[PDB]
């Protein structure tokens, strides 16, 4: 797999496809 | 953190992986 | 106006707009 | 869960933000 | 809710989850 | 080659491709 | 209407035309 | 207008809504 | 953990995660 | 194909490494 | 049909919509 | 090629066709 430069929307999607179904944490800084 | 990461610099899917539940 | 189906990677877009910087968890088994 | 309350029946975006952090 | 820094596609995106069903008018600059 | 289905977010993000700048009108209820 | 046309139905690029501004 | 405020500033989604049908 | 489903837009946005740089071809008629 | 492995079935991201360049 | 500026996975779902079905080819410089 | 003339410049949906099957 390759690296990813990611932002925005397009992070989620990653963790989406990444993880599916056994869901994930969006954890940003604040 | 990682969102930053992705980001600002690049990351691995095998680093996104660590955030699955 | 009734409300919408939202699944998969559209439902994890929409928790990403509504919640942003706060950061969200995506649980489907839950 | 999400998926029942969004996926299988409707959700609105205020109960969306039931899943915030 | 949380602010939104939406440009391109995001945005349409962003106007098809708050508006649904209703619809919505794309309107950009000329 | 047919032509494919178009719903929802993905109909709205294929508007936003043809139209760009002149804008567009997603109206279901019609 | 447009979901008929392009979503029930199927429809093509230029169709999708109609509904510029 | 809304398009080039959400891009080049930031905007709410109570001012998106302004926008719907 | 099982798979999951992946369909026209959502399919080629994952093709593009995971081969990035590298390129991919998606050929349904395949 | 693709659509078959990864749409009608289900496929694993390292099976969509098959269709990288 | 307007012109495009398109980055990352906004490409490719604009091939996808350009192309169905026909299937098409993501090749980026390396 | 493509790729960096859409991000970097602008290009056609007729320019895009070329890539088709
Ligand atoms: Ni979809
Ligand atoms: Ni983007």
């Amino acid at each position: 797999f390759v690296n990813q430069h990611l932002c925005g929307s397009h992070l989620v999607e990653a963790l989406y496809l990444v993880c599916g179904e056994r869901g994930f944490f969006y954890t940003p800084k604040t | 953190g990682i969102v930053e990461q992705c980001c600002t610099s690049i990351c691995s899917l095998y680093q996104l992986e660590n955030y699955c539940n």
